[PDB]
């Protein structure tokens, strides 16, 4: 029957081996090999010019671990032991032993500059400061994961009896604030299916019942999570609360496909490591172990794209052959439509609440905005070709410029739709008019 | 290590019918023994 | 008491 | 062992026969006969006057089907193919085909005048134009039955472990808003009567293993759904989602028993096709086939009623036995009193938010009062009778006309209980206070 | 696998007698004892000078029971039958029936000064007024609990399809409130335990199927409950939404376990009673059946202490024979820091929105701040002796008055640290401008 167990962002099981990662991303990775009844732990980076790669021996097997920029956090699941490394000599190394029960273990710990956090498989929440120094002391269902952002703080539960749920939160320093709250969380479950049972599917189940491999912050502050099903999956308008919807942008299963030329390379797997902008930063895996391998392969990027693909179409549409199958001018720019106006309205929310992080966002949003209108015009267009004066209409108001407009007018009189051509105009004057107001 | 208890306790610091009744115990019970 | 009811009704 | 479907509401399975319904409702029924390898569907109609009945040979297996006062939405669960048929020939017949991933199919489809909607076993949202063109892709629960008014849209979700639960949202031209998303629904299974599976019954929930013979909005635009408990529930304050309840408002086991005289008559069973103000409309089905068979009978009406009474002290009360009970001045005026409160209040919300949708409901409310009062007296009367003093003048407080304030001081007058009439006119006098304010 | 039985708070089983325990509160408790096929029932009370205890014959068998300062509720939970008692003789009890489906029955019942609550295995809700009067129906969750104080409500639901949860309310007779509606528990379930252990505890696991010991408001309408883990819960910042949240408190396993010198003494149950203020009311148990019996025993007064402690450190720090296990000041002083923290946030919470009732609830505030910041000066103490003048300043911050900070300048000066005595000066004087601000 069921048991709880242990997690840490994007960690490897051992394999048939004495060696893995315990964790890994944008900051750096953590590996440990087996050396006689002990252990040793090494802290690597993917920038060693700021930081430097060190490494220690491990007498008390900490399980899980946590990497960030100012330290390494180290923690027992079963002895409740913990540790703490600033990467810097400014400030020391400490250790602490939490108090758990007969039964309990911890599942996952989090740190930040300001906090520490730890959970439990009885669904215990403790806090702590960067020092040791308590704070308070919290119950939920069975805490399976953890990631946080400065205040910000992002949970997954489980249970029985519950089912899956999620926690989004703030440690604001004038109060703890809840977003929301054991709410449903949609992730795909692997474990039902009997194809699971496949020698390296069985060790990652073994190793992660669950079949999440990682989960962290955007480039922008949002929540991002990757599962079973090799979905990245963004949170979006979690700061609206009447529209907050989980949106899944890339299947990585369906660009390894058409990357391969339209086939079943399943000797192929994605490892994510962290998201910046529309790009995922992610190690490609090959053989028969799903997992990243010793030494650790190099970084790769992969983009999101939303969800428009038809296998048969594509290869019809495409009828050397592995290279990258062709895609219609339709799908094209119905998909970047889609792309471009889900990117435009993330990047506003962060802009309206986190301002330009990076100093070049309002670039980008105007950018988008001539990507939006040109894809657009390119199903107007088709729409016209098609000589459907009510789906071109229909599309001509989504467009935004009045210089769109223009070239909707001149699209409509070459495709000889003179009814299209006065109601774009009573358009154009319309707008016209509301922009004198 | 460094004590404190009395740096607390000034921190912290910051006749009535009832004893004449056990004074009046008191006198009762050394008058009746005392030669 | 029917007929307060049928007050009531009118 | 559990398994998903494909579903639409009020349709019908085939038994052993060659011919079933796919959907019905109160603007008319699609019916389909086999032929071979191929199948004839017919969309009729309740007004065949206003809207040209039709038909056509379908070639494809639609599974899905869904229908409005503009036309006719099919779909094919497997292939992914769908098809719209307009009633009118202004808009075009068009069709399109839907992504969908290894063992996905379609479970539910829904389309209104402003916004269409698509649904699968992998918790996947879609939604579209009119002309098929996408507008958003969403991940959530497995979406298992869908219903739309207007902008207007309710869903169901299921899974084994995230429970039974509904979202009630507004597509709206500003923004898709989430009034209720995922939350728990109070309703009846019917595999919770596990030793009920007979043949005959067997079939239908092989066919149908929600139960549910039909979900959709109110005349006054409320959610309502008839289950495996055979009662039709209705979702009060909807519109203000701290406050959203659902209540009970009538039980066909207990109307046709009393119908039956009182009698465990085993032969008869309502089909739910619309709520139209206080009374459901229906068609009677009779016998081992419990879904409405060919030819399709003439519809029915049954009023809503309380679920206030005790079966033994009904037959009790009543001692031609087959002529429907004798209820009791109280237990008549007791439901009464509560089916107008109910109501009253709903109308109240109706016109409040979405005016008068017909011109008249103003009489309807003003009827429902008048009504209201009335069944309070008798009440107050029978309280007098027992001298319940403080009953009595509780029932008092209850009353809106000063009429039957009036008509309640000459009742405590018959009673011979002064301090009843003072008290009472010491409220007419409070009432009369608020009425001068 | 569960089953739905009747519930009242702190009953006992029959066991091998014929006689029982009904309920417990703070006012009083209720017996009864079987004579042949009839029952006699008795009533007792605390407040010898405020009421009368007294008896009545029962010939119906009531299973339920529910009591206030204003009376008592009896119900029958297989035919439906219930009767209200006032405590006074000038309003008479009165009697009811309610309507049940086949198989359906009376899980709990609850009542206010003016309102009546029935809940019911097929989870349908009924409510009347303080003579009968019926208000409404509603459709939830089954429900398994029901406490309420004064127009305060709280009640527990719970189901296979969509887990425990709990609802808060308040009954105004100006209007009735919701905050909270059938949201997650996170409350230690006993199954595990039951099926595997064989105990022969198993007939109070049939009496109380979800081993909830017992639930009531404290002394201030705080809502708390009592686990099968024997642990205590209570739920603060209720009246905020977004910080709302539960918070273990008191541990009785560990309490027995220090009491008994570190012992397993499992002969030993504590029975809770009531929650006043910082203390619990319990009876202290001892043999073969883990609850009372008559005739009955003296109570017991027990403080809340928060979990920090660890059984194996505290051995060793340990480390006549019965003798309590020494406890690290470090401990004792970091747990009353705690302790302090959240008795003065409740108390606050209490005062800023419902006052004070007797006028000196202010003063225990006062002593909490005061008790918080000697905790506090002890532990920075700590923190100077070990040198750390980062976590001394870290815990600086949290000092409140300035005699405190006086103090904590004298201590590092002890400590020889004059860079913090400095530092501890600067934030004085930024305190002090703040002050003057």
């Amino acid at each position: 029957k069921f048991r709880y167990m242990p997690f840490s962002p994007a960690g490897t099981p051992f394999g048939f081996t004495d060696r893995r990662y315990l964790t890994m991303n944008e900051v750096g990775y953590v590996s440990t090999v087996k050396n006689s009844e002990q252990y040793s732990i090494t802290v690597s980076f993917f920038d060693v010019g700021r930081f430097r790669e060190y490494h220690f021996e491990d007498l008390f097997g900490y399980d899980l671990c946590f990497l960030n920029e100012k330290g390494t956090l180290f923690g027992q699941s079963k002895t409740g032991q913990i540790q703490y490394r600033p990467h810097d000599s400014i400030h020391s190394n400490w250790t602490k032993i939490i108090p758990l029960q007969a039964g309990e273990r911890i599942t996952s710990v989090a740190a930040t500059p300001v906090r520490v956090i730890v959970g439990t498989s009885l669904g215990y929440f403790r806090s702590f400061n960067q020092f040791g120094v308590p704070f308070a002391v919290e119950k939920t269902s069975p805490i399976v994961a953890l990631t946080a952002q400065n205040y910000r703080v992002f949970s997954v539960h489980y249970s029985q009896f519950h089912g899956l749920s999620y926690s989004l939160s703030e440690l604001g320093t004038s109060s703890k604030r809840y977003y929301k709250r054991e709410c449903p969380l949609p992730m795909s479950l692997p474990n039902i299916n009997s194809d699971m049972k496949k020698d390296a599917n069985l060790d990652y189940y073994n190793f992660n019942p669950m079949g999440i491999k990682s989960l962290f912050f955007s480039s922008y502050g949002d929540p991002c999570i990757f599962g079973s099903d090799n979905t990245l999956l963004l949170l979006s308008k979690w700061r609206s609360p009447e529209e907050s919807k989980w949106l899944p942008i890339l299947d990585s299963n369906m660009e390894i496909w058409k990357m391969s030329g339209g086939k079943e390379t399943t000797d192929i797997h994605v490892w994510p490591l962290a998201l910046a902008y529309d790009t995922l930063n992610c190690i490609l895996v090959k053989g028969k172990h799903i997992w990243p391998e010793f030494p650790l392969p190099l970084p790769s990027e992969m983009e999101i794209r939303m969800p428009v693909f038809v296998k048969s179409k594509l290869l019809e549409e495409n009828k050397e052959e592995d290279k990258e199958i062709q895609i219609p001018v339709s799908m094209a720019a119905e998909e970047e439509y889609l792309r471009s106006k889900v990117l435009s309205e993330l990047l506003t929310d962060t802009l309206e609440n986190d301002g330009e992080m990076y100093g070049n966002e309002n670039e980008v949003l105007a950018a988008l905005n001539g990507a939006y209108d040109k894809a657009l015009l390119r199903l107007f267009a088709s729409a016209c070709s098609d000589q459907n004066v009510e789906k071109a209409l229909s599309l001509a108001h989504e467009l935004k410029q009045d210089r769109a407009l223009t070239a909707a007018v001149k699209i409509s009189e070459r495709a000889e739709l003179p009814s299209l051509v006065k109601k774009i105009n009573n358009i154009r004057e319309a707008r016209y008019e509301q922009q004198l107001k | 290590d460094i004590n404190i208890d009395d740096i607390l306790a000034e921190l912290d610091k910051e006749v009535s019918p009832q004893q004449d009744f056990s004074d009046l115990m008191k006198s009762w019970k050394n008058e009746r023994c005392s030669p | 008491f029917d007929d307060i009811l049928g007050e009531f009704e009118s």
